[PDB]
RNA sequence: AAACUUUCAACAACGGAUCUCUUGGUUCUCGCAUCGAUGAAGAACGCAGCGAAAUGCGAUACGUAAUGUGAAUUGCAGAAUUCCGUGAAUCAUCGAAUCUUUGAACGCACAUUGCGCCCCUUGGUAUUCCAGGGGGCAUGCCUGUUUGAGCGUCAUUU
RNA sequence: CUAUCUAGCGAAACCACAGCCAAGGGAACGGGCUUGGCAGAAUCAGCGGGGAAAGAAGACCCUGUUGAGCUUGACUCUAGU
RNA sequence: CGUGGAGGUCAGUGACGAAGCCUAGACCGUAAGGUCGGGUCGAACGGCCUCUAGUGCAGAUCUUGGUGGUAGUAGCAAAUAUUCAAAUGAGAACUUUGAAGACUGAAGUGGGGAAAGGUUCCACGUCAACAGCAGUUGGACGUGGGUUAGUCGAUCCUAAGAGAUGGGGAAGCUCCGUUUCAAAGGCCUGAAUGCAGGCCACCAUCGAAAGGGAAUCCGGUUAAGAUUCCGGAACCUGG
RNA sequence: GUCGAAUUUGGGUAUAGGGGCGAAAGACUAAUCGAACCAUCUAGUAGCUGGUUCCUGCCGAAGUUUCCCUCAGGAUAGCAG
RNA sequence: UUGACCUCAAAUCAGGUAGGAGUACCCGCUGAACUUAAGCAUAUCAAUAAGCGGAGGAAAAGAAACCAACCGGGAUUGCCUUAGUAACGGCGAGUGAAGCGGCAAAAGCUCAAAUUUGAAAUCUGGUACCUUCGGUGCCCGAGUUGUAAUUUGGAGAGGGCAACUUUGGGGCCGUUCCUUGUCUAUGUUCCUUGGAACAGGACGUCAUAGAGGGUGAGAAUCCCGUGUGGCGAGGAGUGCGGUUCUUUGUAAAGUGCCUUCGAAGAGUCGAGUUGUUUGGGAAUGCAGCUCUAAGUGGGUGGUAAAUUCCAUCUAAAGCUAAAUAUUGGCGAGAGACCGAUAGCGAACAAGUACAGUGAUGGAAAGAUGAAAAGAACUUUGAAAAGAGAGUGAAAAAGUACGUGAAAUUGUUGAAAGGGAAGGGCAUUUGAUCAGACAUGG
């Protein structure tokens, strides 16, 4: 049951704030009728529910967040590149890519010749 | 390599009335005591521990190599050998049996099959249909499970679709005459396989 | 110990030699996948055939002078006789040997010979990807025997 | 045989890999043939059987039964139809495990992706 | 003659040989090249309607988002079973997050759930004192920056 | 208080096979072999003659081109000096 | 002769019963062994020709596992001691209660704590195992309950001692060193916060539940907690 | 035996294996000390004990020679297949 | 008084980086003994184990201060062979490489020393601005104690001269590659046994598919697959062919000829000595201390020295793919391997339960049946259970569960028995088995 990942993502951040205070509210009250009971397996959608909600409230800021940095130089570590330690301290495409004057001519004068041998 | 010598186990040496072999260090659990290394002892180490460097591979000489796949082929030819080496041909217009090159085209199972039947190894064929047996050992959880007979050699110049063909056959094998393999020409080094011949692949012999 | 009648071998075993001891169970499979390398370079390489062309040299001592063997590359001399450079000589695939000068004509006119008649049975592109088709040819030295 | 470098004949990680097959790939393993009618309307021979599908039992001592799927029991690797009950001395009745293999589907209960898979199957 | 003892048989015990099973081991080959201060490896404690493990996870806790898939999960219960459907599922996939207390482990400690300092914000009169919330302060080194020291030292003094 | 008898509970040592002698010869001190004495179910409490009884691959002794603790103008070295 | 596996072959055997096992039953072989019947059994297995080995057991104070005689035997005898009745229970020398007889005799068999254990505490259920007789009982089994602090501890301080830092060794893991051959700071005031005041400056930190030390008592209360809860009366530090 | 001091003792702390510690016994250093405990080198070497797995058929020994830091071992010739 | 400079500090200065894990392979350091020598010290084990520092997907080595002595050869690595050879060795035990030759793979290279000196032409950052692995403008910083171009010995530079040759940067379809989805054959006919047909018989079918697994027993055709082809979706990215641009070029490269010039690495090479190492022997490498070069110089040329020549390379600075390594990591395919005392220790809640203060030590243990149909109900019992009765193909499968051996044990039956028992030959007695019976009714 519970709430849904796509009819969160419309409504505002200030709903959603309320959206989790009375699912707070209803789990708190949940485990208070859970213990009076013979089990209660209803609570399971109303827990997984604040997860998505918060889930949610997060994908927003860190979006907002992605964008007040948009192409800027230095962007916060927490919304970088990932992949690998090793990785991504390899040099540049760009780095890689440099070669000294000397060579850049000697790799116009003479670059490899495609060619065949008939007969 | 490590099997069986994962262990501190020492011996208790003598005077303790318990024979000398090493024994397990220790205390809290059955292992510790227990007898050590060793092959007389349980969960120790094999006599003589197998290696991979075991001489697998046998050499042979060339000549003598092509002297045993001579043999092999003039083999086919005696009517008696490969009726004795279990083939089915018993009836057959003559042996050898050499078929129209038209063979070695044949692109599809239920023609390449009568084919065969109609020149005479069919009861050669049905054979192997009969054979398929469950295997005698633990070879059957080794990845060979069932044990059949072997059907006839069909063998060609040029491959035009004949293997293909009878690549799906039961106990039909087909091979080029340039190599003609001696596993297949004496199986089990039993002489007088059955051959089927194109006459393509007759002529090119000599 | 020493007992009866028999040559005396020396059998280095006493060094724990069955810690360092390499089988080849790959020989197929260090082919088939030594093949399939080779296969899909000259893929990628496209007409051009998977090595330079080799000079021929004389070989040494007084054992192996007698016969004629493959050189590592064509030296200086040859190269200008052939009548290009150096930094060319290799772009049309040549072997160019900087070391190795030349003390013998004998062999010195055979190379030379040996870098025109090259030069002959190959067809050199252009810039431009408009080309005759290029019929691929592997070998380049058993085109070119010795 | 197999002619790839991919599919392996080993027996061991074939059963391995039966009794480890998750779900989703159970779902295909637990496939029914389709009756002579079935057969002809559809033009196909057999689909992943599921529930509410109505059903003939083909062989064992339910041979000629007939019922809708009560439930596809994928971590049983067996099916349960009602009317196909085992009654226990007790006076209660338990559902029977019936394999697919050994069933027919008379009926399809057809959905969207259901049809449509009918559909991207050529026939 | 019994009892007793011994030997054999039958049935019954004791025990798990043997036979047949094999989601395991073992060895050969083939292909690929990716751990970590963006917090790894490893550890601790937790997390399920009913779990002690194993397994998975991290107070969003046997999982949240995305994608596919097309109806289950199943020990009982429960459901919304929300099935021509943005949709079942202990499914597959994984590109988005969460990720307690730790650990090279970074304010200082650490047989302690011990103890400082800085910044922002909320409440208690509140610049100061107490409390809640949020973010901070390791080392060596490089490049840069800002601020300094030295009759090491050149000019200017006036 | 034990032992002893009973209800209940219930081990261990050891074990080639076993268990009456005399002599004989015998690896020169036999439960077994040879010749004699003999020889009758099933058993309980005691006992310390035998079982060359049990305990532990003799420590004494010798052997080993096997050690170790130790000593010294042995052989060969060495920190320090 | 026999065993595991391998190529070949009998189109060999078999759910109408393979293999195994049991047979004071049969036959063959000098023998290793082979063959058959009967029983029990449940899914595989054999003959011949070859190949190949982790291929044949009575011992090794062999290894592991299982089992005997010993044997219903040695034993269950230290710590003065038990008895009558009831209740409960299928069942009582052993449980609960009553009574009688006794003991430890406060340097205790009393009343608390430290280390250590870790729920053993308490209550209800409950006796297969455990308590070397017994068990209706238990420190067992099952299910639950339970440990409340400004003042009692920890926390703070320093002890023997340990240990970073400039540094100096060491190939290095690391060693030395604790004020040393170091530019080693952090207070109170005014002008909401920087400059102007200004003193002062050998020195991280860890190290005591028995040392040093801010400060609480009585009465009542639970099945089980109390200098902690409640009622009343106080005190100490900090605002 | 000693029992008001070279007394008994808790806890904290220090010294570690050719090392410690010793009012000295080769004592003690976790039931371990004339060199701890743990793993590895290690399946250490053994001229020395012990064991060494089916049947039948034929042939059939030696304890002597010489050399050996050789005397419980080898080489060597002899006997044997 | 004010402004720089050198050097040296500080900051919770702005941006970063190192640590740790892993360790099969890889580069180094450090470093044994057991052992062999039938003793033992050199030697051997071994330039090994243990200990330490540093990497990658490979590492390393590499464009020769090489090998040779030939008609010479020509970076490096690896295979084959040199070769158990040369040599080392109480010349004992033992040790032991190299040059050539065949093959695998092949790839070459750049700095330092030169005045741009008619122009620091070089560069880090900050910053706005965009087309963001970056691009421009501006600005602080670096730097003349040397940033750029130019040159690397195979050269090459300056001049002098004389003609011919040659180009750049973007992306827009498709291919290849990685992720990844999906389509693509053929009996469930008859009979018989059975609980179950997957069995045997009958009649068929498909096969570029008769690998394998699943399903109540030996299933090509019941299912998943297998074989052959076909169609999507998302990714890299410059290789392969195809697009059309821009105009790189008031740049750059190639090549001819004359004459002059041609910088080439020091507490290094080399040496002495010490130690160690090596097959390296009057000294193979390595390092300590001491000495310390030259520039037609220097190193090597495997017997030390003087002398005379000859041969061949250019140290003391640097980068690089492939062939090569791989008891680790990830993903696969296999075997004349092992079959629960085997095979890894672990087929299982196995590095677990348990032991130790600690480092460490470290097990045992798979199988009811097709399916729980897991024995309703009656009955004796305090109860655990027993007895009926049910399920099942079977209970001679009942969660002590497939088959159920031996030791050992209970009952029943048979026989024997005066201080063991068992064995050989023979026979009485009993029990028990047999082979041999068809020729006229
Ligand atoms: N087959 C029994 C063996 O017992 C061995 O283990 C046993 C031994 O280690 C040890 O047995 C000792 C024995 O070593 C020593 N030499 C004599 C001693 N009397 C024995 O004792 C053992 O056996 C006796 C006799 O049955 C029993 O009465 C006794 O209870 C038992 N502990 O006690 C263990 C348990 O009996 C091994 N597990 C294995 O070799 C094998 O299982
Ligand atoms: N004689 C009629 C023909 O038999 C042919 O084939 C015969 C067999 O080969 C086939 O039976 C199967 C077969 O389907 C499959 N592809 C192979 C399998 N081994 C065969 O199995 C057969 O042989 C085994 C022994 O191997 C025997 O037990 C039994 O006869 C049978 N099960 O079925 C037939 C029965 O003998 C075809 N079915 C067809 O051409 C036609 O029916
Ligand atoms: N100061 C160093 C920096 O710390 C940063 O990290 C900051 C936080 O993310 C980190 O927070 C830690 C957290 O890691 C951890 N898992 C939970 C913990 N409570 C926090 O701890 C922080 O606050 C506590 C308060 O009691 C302090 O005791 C602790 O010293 C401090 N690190 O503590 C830092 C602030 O004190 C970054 N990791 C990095 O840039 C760098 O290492
Ligand atoms: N010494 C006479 C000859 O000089 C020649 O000198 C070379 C260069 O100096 C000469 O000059 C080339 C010129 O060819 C070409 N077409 C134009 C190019 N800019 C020049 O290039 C040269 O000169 C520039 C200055 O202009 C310098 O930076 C530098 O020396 C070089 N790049 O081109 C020659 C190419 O090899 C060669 N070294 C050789 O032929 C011979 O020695
Ligand atoms: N007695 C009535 C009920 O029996 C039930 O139990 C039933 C079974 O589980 C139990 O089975 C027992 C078994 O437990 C035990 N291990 C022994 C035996 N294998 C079985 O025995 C049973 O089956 C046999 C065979 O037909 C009958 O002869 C016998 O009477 C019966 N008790 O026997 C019972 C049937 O008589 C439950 N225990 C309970 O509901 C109640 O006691
Ligand atoms: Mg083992
Ligand atoms: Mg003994
Ligand atoms: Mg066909
Ligand atoms: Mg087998
Ligand atoms: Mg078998
Ligand atoms: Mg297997
Ligand atoms: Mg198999
Ligand atoms: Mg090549
Ligand atoms: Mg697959
Ligand atoms: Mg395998
Ligand atoms: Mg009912
Ligand atoms: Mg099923
Ligand atoms: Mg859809
Ligand atoms: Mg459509
Ligand atoms: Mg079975
Ligand atoms: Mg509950
Ligand atoms: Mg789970
Ligand atoms: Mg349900
Ligand atoms: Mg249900
Ligand atoms: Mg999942
Ligand atoms: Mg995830
Ligand atoms: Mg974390
Ligand atoms: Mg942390
Ligand atoms: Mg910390
Ligand atoms: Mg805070
Ligand atoms: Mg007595
Ligand atoms: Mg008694
Ligand atoms: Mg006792
Ligand atoms: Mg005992
Ligand atoms: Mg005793
Ligand atoms: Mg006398
Ligand atoms: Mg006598
Ligand atoms: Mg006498
Ligand atoms: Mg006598
Ligand atoms: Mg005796
Ligand atoms: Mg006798
Ligand atoms: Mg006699
Ligand atoms: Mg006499
Ligand atoms: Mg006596
Ligand atoms: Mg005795
Ligand atoms: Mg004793
Ligand atoms: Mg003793
Ligand atoms: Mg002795
Ligand atoms: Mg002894
Ligand atoms: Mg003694
Ligand atoms: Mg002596
Ligand atoms: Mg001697
Ligand atoms: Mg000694
Ligand atoms: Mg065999
Ligand atoms: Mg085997
Ligand atoms: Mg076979
Ligand atoms: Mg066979
Ligand atoms: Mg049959
Ligand atoms: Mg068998
Ligand atoms: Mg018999
Ligand atoms: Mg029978
Ligand atoms: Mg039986
Ligand atoms: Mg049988
Ligand atoms: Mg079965
Ligand atoms: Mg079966
Ligand atoms: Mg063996
Ligand atoms: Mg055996
Ligand atoms: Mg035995
Ligand atoms: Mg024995
Ligand atoms: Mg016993
Ligand atoms: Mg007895
Ligand atoms: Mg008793
Ligand atoms: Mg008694
Ligand atoms: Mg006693
Ligand atoms: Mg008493
Ligand atoms: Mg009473
Ligand atoms: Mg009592
Ligand atoms: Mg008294
Ligand atoms: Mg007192
Ligand atoms: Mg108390
Ligand atoms: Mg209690
Ligand atoms: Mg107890
Ligand atoms: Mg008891
Ligand atoms: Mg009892
Ligand atoms: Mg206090
Ligand atoms: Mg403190
Ligand atoms: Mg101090
Ligand atoms: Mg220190
Ligand atoms: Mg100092
Ligand atoms: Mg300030
Ligand atoms: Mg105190
Ligand atoms: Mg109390
Ligand atoms: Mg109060
Ligand atoms: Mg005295
Ligand atoms: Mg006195
Ligand atoms: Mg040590
Ligand atoms: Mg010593
Ligand atoms: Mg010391
Ligand atoms: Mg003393
Ligand atoms: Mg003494
Ligand atoms: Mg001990
Ligand atoms: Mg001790
Ligand atoms: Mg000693
Ligand atoms: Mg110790
Ligand atoms: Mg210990
Ligand atoms: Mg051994
Ligand atoms: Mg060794
Ligand atoms: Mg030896
Ligand atoms: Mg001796
Ligand atoms: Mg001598
Ligand atoms: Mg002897
Ligand atoms: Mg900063
Ligand atoms: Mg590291
Ligand atoms: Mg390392
Ligand atoms: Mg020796
Ligand atoms: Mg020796
Ligand atoms: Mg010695
Ligand atoms: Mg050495
Ligand atoms: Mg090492
Ligand atoms: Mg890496
Ligand atoms: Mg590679
Ligand atoms: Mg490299
Ligand atoms: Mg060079
Ligand atoms: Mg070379
Ligand atoms: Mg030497
Ligand atoms: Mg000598
Ligand atoms: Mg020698
Ligand atoms: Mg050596
Ligand atoms: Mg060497
Ligand atoms: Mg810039
Ligand atoms: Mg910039
Ligand atoms: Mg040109
Ligand atoms: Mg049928
Ligand atoms: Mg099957
Ligand atoms: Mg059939
Ligand atoms: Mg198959
Ligand atoms: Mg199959
Ligand atoms: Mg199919
Ligand atoms: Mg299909
Ligand atoms: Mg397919
Ligand atoms: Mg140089
Ligand atoms: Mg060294
Ligand atoms: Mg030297
Ligand atoms: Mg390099
Ligand atoms: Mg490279
Ligand atoms: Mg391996
Ligand atoms: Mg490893
Ligand atoms: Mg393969
Ligand atoms: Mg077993
Ligand atoms: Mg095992
Ligand atoms: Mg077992
Ligand atoms: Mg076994
Ligand atoms: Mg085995
Ligand atoms: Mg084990
Ligand atoms: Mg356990
Ligand atoms: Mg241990
Ligand atoms: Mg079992
Ligand atoms: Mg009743
Ligand atoms: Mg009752
Ligand atoms: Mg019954
Ligand atoms: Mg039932
Ligand atoms: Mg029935
Ligand atoms: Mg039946
Ligand atoms: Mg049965
Ligand atoms: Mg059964
Ligand atoms: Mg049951
Ligand atoms: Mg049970
Ligand atoms: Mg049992
Ligand atoms: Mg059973
Ligand atoms: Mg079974
Ligand atoms: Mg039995
Ligand atoms: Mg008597």
């Amino acid at each position: 049951a519970g709430v849904k990942a796509y009819e969160l993502r419309t409504k505002s951040k200030e709903q959603l704030a309320s959206q989790l205070v009375d699912l707070k509210k209803e789990l708190a009250e949940l485990k208070v009728q859970k213990l009076s009971r013979p089990s209660l397996p209803k609570i399971k959608t109303v827990r997984k529910s604040i997860a998505c909600v918060l889930t949610v409230i997060n994908e927003q800021q860190r979006e907002a967040v992605r964008q007040l940095y948009k192409g800027k130089k230095y962007q916060p570590k927490d919304l970088r590149a990932k992949k690998t330690r090793a990785l991504r301290r390899a040099l540049t495409k760009f780095e890689a890519s440099q070669v000294t004057e000397k060579q850049r001519k000697k790799q116009i004068a003479f670059p490899q010749r495609k060619y065949a041998i008939k007969a | 390599e490590k099997a069986g010598h994962q262990t501190s186990a020492e011996s208790w040496g003598t005077g303790r009335a318990v024979a000398r072999i090493p024994r397990v260090g220790g205390g809290g659990t059955g292992r510790s005591g227990q007898g050590a290394f060793g092959n007389m002892c349980r969960g120790g180490r094999m006599f003589a521990p197998t290696k991979t460097w075991r001489k697998w591979n046998v050499k042979v000489n060339h000549n003598e190599k092509r002297y045993a796949t001579a043999s092999a082929i003039a083999a086919t030819a005696v009517a008696s050998l490969v009726l004795a080496r279990g083939h089915r041909v018993e009836k057959i217009p003559e042996i050898p049996l050499v078929v129209s090159t038209d063979l070695e085209s044949i692109q599809k199972t239920k023609e390449a099959v009568a084919a065969l039947k109609a020149v005479g190894a069919h009861s050669d064929l049905l054979k192997v249909l009969k054979s398929k047996k469950l295997r005698a050992g633990k070879g059957k959880y080794r990845n060979r499970r069932w044990t059949q007979r072997r059907g006839p050699l069909v063998v060609y110049a040029e491959d035009n679709g004949i293997v293909k063909a009878l690549r799906n056959v039961p106990g039909v094998e087909t091979a080029n005459v340039a190599s003609l393999n001696l596993l297949q020409l004496a199986p089990g080094a039993h002489l007088g396989r059955f051959v089927i011949w194109t006459e393509a692949a007759f002529t090119k012999l000599d | 110990a020493i007992s009866k009648n028999l040559p005396i071998l020396k059998n280095h075993f006493r060094k724990h030699w069955q810690e360092r001891v390499k089988v080849h169970f790959d020989q197929a499979g260090k082919k088939v996948s030594r093949r399939n390398a080779r296969a899909t370079r000259a893929a990628k390489i496209a007409p051009r055939p998977l090595d330079l062309l080799r000079p021929v040299v004389r070989a040494p001592t007084v054992k192996y002078n007698r016969k004629v063997r493959a050189g590592r590359g064509f030296t200086l001399a040859e190269v200008k006789a052939a009548g290009l450079t150096a930094a060319y000589a290799r772009t049309i695939g040549i072997a160019v040997d900087h070391r190795r000068q030349n003390r013998n004509q004998e062999i010195f006119d055979a190379n030379v010979q040996r870098l025109k008649e090259y030069q002959s049975k190959i067809i050199v592109f252009p810039r431009n990807g408009k080309a005759p088709e290029a019929e691929q040819v592997l070998s380049a030295a058993a085109t070119f025997p010795i | 045989a197999k002619q790839s470098l991919d599919v392996s004949s080993d027996r061991r990680k074939a059963r391995k890999a039966y009794f480890t097959a998750p779900s989703s790939q159970r779902r295909v393993l637990l496939s029914a043939p389709l009756s002579k009618e079935l057969r002809a309307q559809y033009g196909i021979k057999a689909l992943p059987i599921r529930r509410d599908d109505e059903v003939l039992v083909v062989r064992g001592s339910k041979k000629g039964q007939e019922g809708k799927i009560s439930s596809v029991y994928r971590l049983k690797f067996a099916v349960q139809v009602d009317k196909v009950t085992k009654e226990k001395v007790n006076g209660a009745s338990v559902p029977i495990n019936l394999h697919p293999s050994k069933l027919v589907i008379t009926k399809l209960h057809l959905d969207k992706d259901r049809k449509a898979l009918i559909q991207r199957k050529g026939g």
